[PDB]
């Protein structure tokens, strides 16, 4: 593995859980943390015709 | 030292002994 | 430029380090630290 | 990432670490077969610290099972996890050390130790970085005390710059289980005290007291014995498994707490130990962990504190809890008994939290702790030591396998200056 | 453009983090991922598709704290190599993260600052975060930060430290990592604030009607803090004040560098009802030795300067009065050698309220920046618990071990000694 | 001393492009300074 | 062979100088002016300058296979004027020995006695032919201004 | 019991260093720090113990029986010892009083540091034999500052290296301390 | 992936044949702007935008640091070191969204560095190709859709450090004659290995004659 890079492991995981009444909340997730926000990916737009 | 082809060689810091000898070269 | 009188070994003993700096809150903290502190109250 | 690779030698290893393992994977989500049914995604995260990866997506541990007699391993093997080690990790002989330190380090470890240290040497290159090793054992036996001190002599100079525990069970002050006791436990410890940068001191009879009277069992085990030195085990390692407001790895608790490179014997503990019947008669908060924790009544050594001063104090939480009534709890137990932690160390108590406790359990805690009493341990293993060497008690079952009466007087020299250093450490200005 | 550029170093950095992106997220209204559905410019990097990306660098030799964040709700905002980590941390040694651990990730932070500073125009200064007590926090942060000082010549380095607590702690190597760190504070930095997690404690106790908090509450009053520093190279103003105007107006000596914040409003939603928060009631609250973010009492010293930082509705017609009114009395005593010591800063935009926190949306706030000579008691503590342990060399075995030598306990003891006296000496 | 970032991974770098074999990113940027 | 003394121990044989001296006959001590803890000497082969109270050297100037008759110095310690046997007039810097200048046919034999004149611009001479001989000293050039011309033997 | 005090107290009155000083400066002068005294004791000690032909009395040799062992009687049974793995000398000594000086010397240094450093005598080229090289000794030495001259090592080395064999037994040395 | 990799370096040089451009170069213009002298043929190729999906999006790629992209000492897609050589010819094609005033900066940056250097025999050191057409993504494929795409063939004294590798070790075989009798054996002869030896000492000698400054 590299130096600054992810695992594998933790490269495709879905981390704690952010409802309190869980066993398994982490602090960060319960803190910093949403149910129901989908996030998404970004593009790049531009061509020289423009 | 390590011998050749074992776990102890292929190791961060590791000195591998040569092979033996030949028969050549030196008189019979 | 050469002069013979530089040859003359010299090395002007350094005068000792002035004593170190000592607080004018060395009594407040070690009052600070030393209350509270009651020997063999819950062990 | 930061992978331990777990050494069990002896019959007193064998059986720690059978059970050791089965609270791991308990822990990890791991069933009897090896596969994983684990119901959060941070139970795998950091499943490299302990589990190799086999082919199938199996997963097996970085466990080298040492035995002079195969004898421990067939009940190893016929038990709930037997199935999940490789079998070419189980090294043995053909006869027994016979409770002899000489037998199991000069006579029959000799030729045992070179197929362990090729086991070691592969398993520990398959990691990405290693962070140390771990051994359980016993200080009273032959093989776990003989081979188990010769297996850290030969993997010190190969990994000079790793951490190397010893989760070590020392010898019983009121009845022994072997009469030749004294003179293995000083033999080991003139090794351990060289060769290990962290070494737990387990005493036998204090697990008993434990589950006999802080667990109110009626009739115990040994596997209950087990489960307390697992778990007092677990916990040391849970900051680099599990995510936490703080991260404590075992080096960070090794510069922590010795303050110089012979000082390494520490009195394991687990607070939430509550009773058969007494569940419903307490309130489970911090305090309540403290008081526990701190109890000298909780302690895994026969030997106390109130004796001596504490030099550092360990304290590792799991579970959901606030950092202030933590840092106030510990603010409070150095305050309020101040004769028993030493005056020139000004904060004794390194802390420590992570996030998810042992499945079951709301919060959790685990005292690691370096006491200055630590001695009357030693100071015993001497006079004991002392009775039986001067009228050559049973030197000729030593004597007579290559040893000779040099070594025990290193042996004896070594724990009889390191017993005057603790008591020089005990009271300074 | 008025970009900066935020460092964040050691397990306290990055949690630090975690609620100051979230505070500034919320502040522009971008989004988790980035993507809203020119006020931004000092802290994100616009992308040509709407996307944000913060001017961070997540840093720790630890792969377990930063793992959250990419595995989190967060993870699409940040770049995947501005969150960088090692393979060993530095358990608390500062001899590990500085020659042996962080020698071998230091260059790839110096890469990403070089990233990040050459996307950047007018670059105003970084913002660095750490804390004294830990190895990485201390040792990489240091080193770090004299690499900066190095290559970046004149920007400004201000830097946001947890100092260790007067009586209570959480490590027993916190005096060693905690002196040897002096040295780059006092020549490696513009403005070195401090803070303590004790006061805080003591806030979020007392003026917070919160039992048993824990970090993120800290974390969150830090990341006021420092949004209201930083407010004024955002929003509009009446009197704006830049990272070098309030420079020029805080320090008088170049050793003279370390300020306590101060946040006036902290009160719950229950007791706004009672509290009629007016500026002169907030003013005069940034000067009670009960919320000071370093516990030491500003009675027993002198006030040499001040910046007071205002927010929201506040006109300049009553900062003069609430100024006059501090005037007035005496426990309040202020220099000889500096008449005004007073430097108003006046925004306009209003804090912003973080959903799951407890402090209450304010129409007006003030955070105080004083130059105080109280603060050379809190090195008096450090002082002691360094010379108890130092007398028969406790720990120096593992420092000494790892690439330093044993003398430079020495030197780091007398800087800070060097320092105590030109601090107490100034005032009188 | 490196106004641009081409500068920094230029000059200052002592990674050998015809005598380093599968060096990673870490190893790449190595600078005189850090020695 | 040449007067040196060690001292050298027999565990991986590390040496100590502790005594120097010449190997022939001395003449011609000269001192500096005002201070006394410096002195020069001069002999066969070698020209040495030792300190005086610890009496050990500390420089020294060779022209091999020669023998020096006499040397001086100046006001100033700028050079040591040095009257070799080979009919030259040698002047080195006081230390590091770099050769200054060189009077290549001073004398018809070698120059036996030498002084030196306090405004550092003229140096008296005298060869075993019997001449005396007072040469000019400048920045670039060194001259004879005259050879004075009584002595019937060399010249003391 | 008072031996900093007699030589202290010595070494002022010391002409030359191996000088040694007369009768009476030193019969005098046991009075000065209130030894236990007698005629009968004096006369023995004074001139049966002038071994040079002179009215000077070595103090060296006197003290040297005083407080340094090199001599051991293994004082009964039953009487715990310090130094185990000693009797690996093949009979050397030369006995100067120099020698006596150089061990008062470090005396007061090896009795403070001694547990730990038979360790780094022990880490540094053994084995398990009980011989280490003259270099390695020094720099053993200096690693907890006992600094050792030119003139000292050479009496130092005189008496337990006698072949010139570049060996020196650590245990031997230091049983002339405990 | 090299394949999919080096296709995308063939669509780069092919680009200006088939899309319309602001300043196109035809394959004729590849070779009296390239090779300065006839045998002085081999240069370098590099692919700027090299990036996947995942970190591709996040940083904005414009012409002034994808144009550092191709000189960097890392990028280069031979294992030949340019810091150790002197440029003589560079030949920049730029695709997608490019004005022609960005390559103008980005080249004025370049030139402003004195760590890339260049000979003194050619003062204006580059040739410029702009298009208008993107880059085409492959699905399935490792590299990102991407707006800007420079692609360089850099003509350096620095190869000349590869050659030197290849005489060694060919150095290394043929004074034994190992494997020469299983070419031998098919139509050759054992001579024609000193020839292809003589014309490459003759090749690496070049390079330091055309490599030296003119007094
Ligand atoms: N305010 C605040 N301080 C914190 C927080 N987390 C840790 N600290 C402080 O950090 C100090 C110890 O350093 P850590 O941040 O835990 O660890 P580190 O800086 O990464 O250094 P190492 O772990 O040793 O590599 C303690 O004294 C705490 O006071 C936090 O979330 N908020
Ligand atoms: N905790 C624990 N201790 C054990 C167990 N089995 C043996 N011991 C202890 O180990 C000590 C001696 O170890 P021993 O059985 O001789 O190890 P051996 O040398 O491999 O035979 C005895 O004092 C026992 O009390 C066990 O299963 N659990
Ligand atoms: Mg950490």
């Amino acid at each position: 593995l590299p130096l600054g890079v992810v695992s594998p492991y933790v490269k495709m995981s879905s981390g704690g859980c952010t409802d309190p009444l869980k066993f398994y909340a982490t602090s960060y997730c319960t803190a910093y943390g949403r149910e129901d926000f989908k996030p998404r990916v970004g593009s790049h737009r531009g061509t020289g015709y423009k | 030292v390590s011998e050749g082809f074992t776990v102890k060689a292929m190791m961060k810091n590791s000195v591998v002994r040569g092979p033996p000898s030949a028969g050549a070269f030196k008189e019979r | 430029s050469e002069s013979i009188y530089n040859l003359i070994p010299s090395d002007w003993k350094e005068p000792p380090q002035p004593p170190r700096y000592v607080s004018i809150f060395k009594a407040t903290v070690k009052d600070d630290m030393q209350k509270f502190k009651t020997a063999m109250k819950t062990m | 990432m930061r992978e331990i690779v777990h050494l069990q030698a002896g019959q007193c290893g064998n059986q720690i670490g059978a059970k050791f393992w089965e609270v791991i994977s308990d822990e990890h989500g791991i069933d009897p077969t090896g596969t994983y049914h684990g119901d959060s995604d941070l139970q795998l995260e950091r499943i490299n610290v302990y589990y190799n990866e086999a082919t199938g997506g199996k997963y097996v541990p970085r466990a080298v099972l040492v035995d002079l007699e195969p004898g421990t391993m067939d009940s190893v093997r016929s038990g709930p996890f037997g199935q999940i080690f490789r079998p070419d990790n189980f090294v043995f002989g053909q006869s027994g050390a016979g409770n002899n330190w000489a037998k199991g380090h000069y006579t029959e470890g000799a030729e045992l130790v070179d197929s362990v240290l090729d086991v070691v040497r592969k398993e520990a290159e398959s990691c990405d970085c290693l962070q140390g090793f771990q051994l359980t054992h016993s200080l009273g036996g032959g093989t776990g005390s003989g081979m188990g001190t010769l297996l850290i002599s030969k993997i010190r100079e190969e990994y000079p710059d790793r951490i190397m525990n010893t989760f070590s069970v020392v010898p019983s002050p009121k009845v022994s289980d072997t009469v030749v006791e004294p003179y293995n436990a000083t033999l080991s410890v003139h090794q351990l005290v060289e060769n290990t940068d962290e070494t737990y001191c387990i005493d036998n009879e204090a697990l008993y007291d434990i589950c006999f009277r802080t667990l109110k069992l009626t009739t115990p085990t040994y596997g209950d014995l087990n489960h307390l030195v697992s778990a007092t085990m677990s916990g040391v390692t849970t900051c680099l498994r599990f995510p936490g407001q703080l991260n404590a790895d075992l080096r960070k608790l090794a510069v922590n707490m010795v303050p110089f490179p012979r000082l390494h014997f520490f009195m394991p503990g687990f607070a939430p130990l509550t009773s058969r019947g007494s569940q419903q008669y307490r309130a489970l908060t911090v305090p309540e962990l403290t008081q526990q924790m701190f109890d000298a009544k909780n302690m895994m050594a026969a030997c106390d504190p109130r004796h001596g001063r504490y030099l550092t104090v360990a304290a590792v939480f799991r579970g959901r809890m606030s950092m202030k009534e933590v840092d106030e709890q510990m603010l409070n137990v150095q305050n309020k008994n101040s004769s028993y932690f030493v005056e020139w160390i000004p904060n004794n108590v390194k802390t420590a939290v992570c996030d998810i406790p042992p499945r079951g359990l709301k919060m959790s805690a685990t005292f690691i702790g370096n006491s200055t009493a630590i001695q009357e341990l030693f100071k015993r293993i001497s006079e004991q030591f002392t009775a039986m060497f001067r009228r050559k008690a049973f030197l000729h079952w030593y004597t007579g396998e290559g040893m000779d009466e040099m070594e025990f007087t290193e042996a004896e020299s070594n724990m009889n200056d390191l017993v005057s250093e603790y008591q020089q450490y005990q009271d300074a200005t | 453009m008025r970009e900066c550029i935020s460092i964040h170093v050691g397990q306290a950095g990055v949690q630090i983090g975690n609620a100051c992106w979230e505070l500034y997220c919320l502040e522009h209204g971008i989004q988790p991922d980035g993507q809203m559905p020119d006020s931004f410019n000092t802290f994100f990097s616009e992308t040509g598709a709407g996307k944000h990306v913060p001017r961070a660098v997540f840093v720790d030799l630890e792969p377990t704290v930063v793992d959250e964040v990419r595995t989190g709700t967060y993870r699409q905002l940040f770049h995947p190599e501005q969150l960088i980590t090692g393979k060993e941390d530095a358990a608390n040694n500062y001899a590990r993260g500085h020659y042996t651990i962080g020698k071998e990730i230091v260059d790839l932070v110096l890469d990403r600052i070089r990233k990040l500073a050459d996307l950047c125009t007018g670059l105003q200064g970084f913002l660095i975060f750490h804390s004294f007590g830990g190895g990485t926090g201390s040792g990489f942060a240091s080193l770090l930060m004299e690499r900066l000082s190095v290559d970046y010549g004149k920007k400004s380095k201000l830097e946001f430290a947890i100092y260790p607590a007067p009586q209570v702690s959480t490590a027993v190597v916190e005096p060693y990592n905690s002196i040897l760190t002096t040295h780059t504070t006092l020549e490696h930095s513009d403005c070195a604030f401090m803070v303590d997690n004790e006061a805080i404690y003591d806030i979020c106790r007392r003026n917070l009607d919160i039992e048993r908090p824990t970090y993120t509450n800290l974390n969150r009053l830090i990341g006021q803090i420092v949004s209201s520093i930083t407010a004024s190279l955002r929003f509009d103003g009446a009197l704006n004040v830049d990272l070098t105007e309030f420079q020029t107006n805080l320090v008088p000596y170049p050793r003279i560098h370390f300020p306590l914040a101060t946040y006036a409003p902290v009160i719950s939603a229950e007791k706004a009802y009672h509290e009629q928060l007016s500026v002169a009631e907030i003013t005069n609250a940034c000067f009670e030795p009960a919320n000071q973010m370093v516990k030491c009492d500003p009675r027993h010293g002198k006030y040499m300067a001040c910046c007071m930082l205002y927010r929201g509705d506040v006109v300049p017609k009553d900062v003069n009065a609430a100024i006059a009114t501090i005037k007035t009395k005496r426990t309040i005593q202020f220099v000889d050698w500096c008449p005004t010591g007073f430097k108003v800063g006046i925004n306009y935009q209003p804090p912003t309220v973080v959903p799951g926190g407890d402090l209450a949306k304010v129409q007006r706030a003030v955070c105080m920046l004083s130059n105080t000579t109280a603060i050379a008691e809190a090195w008096a503590r450090l002082d002691h618990k360094l010379d108890l342990m130092y007398a028969k060399r406790a720990f120096v075995h593992w420092y000494v071990g790892e690439g330093m030598e044993e003398g430079e306990f020495s030197e780091a003891r007398e800087d800070l000694a060097a320092l105590e006296k030109d601090y107490e000496e100034v005032g009188v | 001393e490196i106004p641009k970032d081409d500068l920094d991974f230029r000059l200052a770098a002592l990674y050998n492009h015809h005598t380093g074999t599968f060096k990673n990113k870490s190893e790449i940027l190595t600078h005189q300074e850090t020695i | 062979e040449e007067s040196h003394i060690y001292r050298v121990n027999f565990t991986n044989f590390k040496e100590t100088l502790i005594t120097t001296c010449h190997f022939e006959s001395v003449e011609d001590i000269v001192f500096p002016f005002g201070t006394a803890e410096l002195f020069a000497t001069c002999a066969k082969k070698d020209i040495r300058v030792w300190h005086t109270l610890t009496n050990r050297e500390l420089l020294r100037i060779t022209v091999p296979n020669m023998t020096c008759h006499g040397i001086d110095f100046m006001r100033d310690g700028k050079s040591i004027i040095s009257a070799w046997d080979d009919g030259r007039i040698r002047a080195f810097a006081p230390e590091t020995g770099r050769l200054m200048y060189v009077i290549n046919n001073a004398h018809r034999i070698g120059v036996t006695a030498i002084a030196t004149t306090s405004d550092c611009k003229r140096v008296i001479s005298g060869g075993g032919e019997g001449e005396v001989r007072v040469w000019h000293i400048g920045h670039q050039t060194q001259k004879l201004e005259e050879a004075l011309k009584e002595h019937k033997s060399s010249v003391s | 019991g008072c031996w900093r005090e007699l030589l202290r107290e010595c070494k002022e009155r010391d002409f030359n260093k191996q000088g040694e000083i007369p009768g009476p400066e030193f019969l005098a002068l046991v009075e000065k720090f209130n030894l236990d005294i007698s005629r009968d004791e004096c006369q023995q000690l004074l001139i049966k113990y002038d071994l040079k032909n002179n009215g000077k009395f070595a103090y060296c040799s006197f003290i040297q029986s005083c407080v340094l062992l090199l001599k051991a009687k293994e004082t009964s049974l039953m009487q715990r010892m310090k130094i185990q793995n000693a009797n690996k000398m093949k009979e050397a000594g030369a006995e100067t009083c120099s020698f006596y000086s150089a061990l008062l010397r470090i005396q007061p240094k090896i009795v403070h540091c001694w547990r730990p450093m038979r360790r780094t005598f022990k880490a540094y080229d053994e084995g398990g034999t009980g011989l280490l090289s003259v270099a390695d000794f020094r720099k053993v030495l200096r690693q907890y500052s006992i600094n050792l001259s030119e003139e000292e090592f050479f009496h130092i080395l005189e008496y337990y290296d006698k072949t010139l064999s570049s060996k020196i037994s650590y245990n031997d040395f230091l049983r002339a301390f405990l | 992936n090299l394949n999919r990799l080096i296709g995308q370096i063939v669509s780069s040089i092919t680009a200006s044949l088939r899309f319309d451009g602001a300043l196109n170069v035809d394959l004729t213009e590849f070779q009296t702007n390239l090779v300065p002298y006839p045998r002085i043929h081999f240069p370098l190729a590099t692919y700027a935008p090299v990036i996947s999906a995942e970190k591709a999006y996040h940083e904005q790629l414009s012409v002034a640091e994808i144009t550092n992209a191709c000189f960097e000492p890392a990028n280069q897609m031979v294992k030949c070191d340019p810091r150790h050589g002197k440029y003589m010819a560079c030949c920049m094609l730029y695709r997608g969204d490019v004005v022609p005033k960005d390559v103008n900066a980005a080249i004025a940056t370049i030139k402003t560095k004195r760590t890339i250097q260049f000979v003194d025999w050619c003062p204006t050191g580059f040739k410029v190709g702009i298009n208008y057409q993107p880059p085409t993504v492959v699905p399935g494929g490792d590299l990102a859709k991407v707006q800007r795409a420079v692609c360089m063939l850099s003509n350096t004294t620095a190869i000349a450090e590869a050659w030197a590798r290849l005489d060694h070790k060919l150095d290394l075989m043929y004074a034994k004659r190992a494997f020469v009798h299983w070419y031998v054996g098919e139509g050759m002869e054992e001579g024609e290995f000193s020839e292809a030896r003589e014309d490459l000492a003759a090749l690496e000698k070049d390079y330091e004659e055309v490599g030296v400054d003119s007094v």
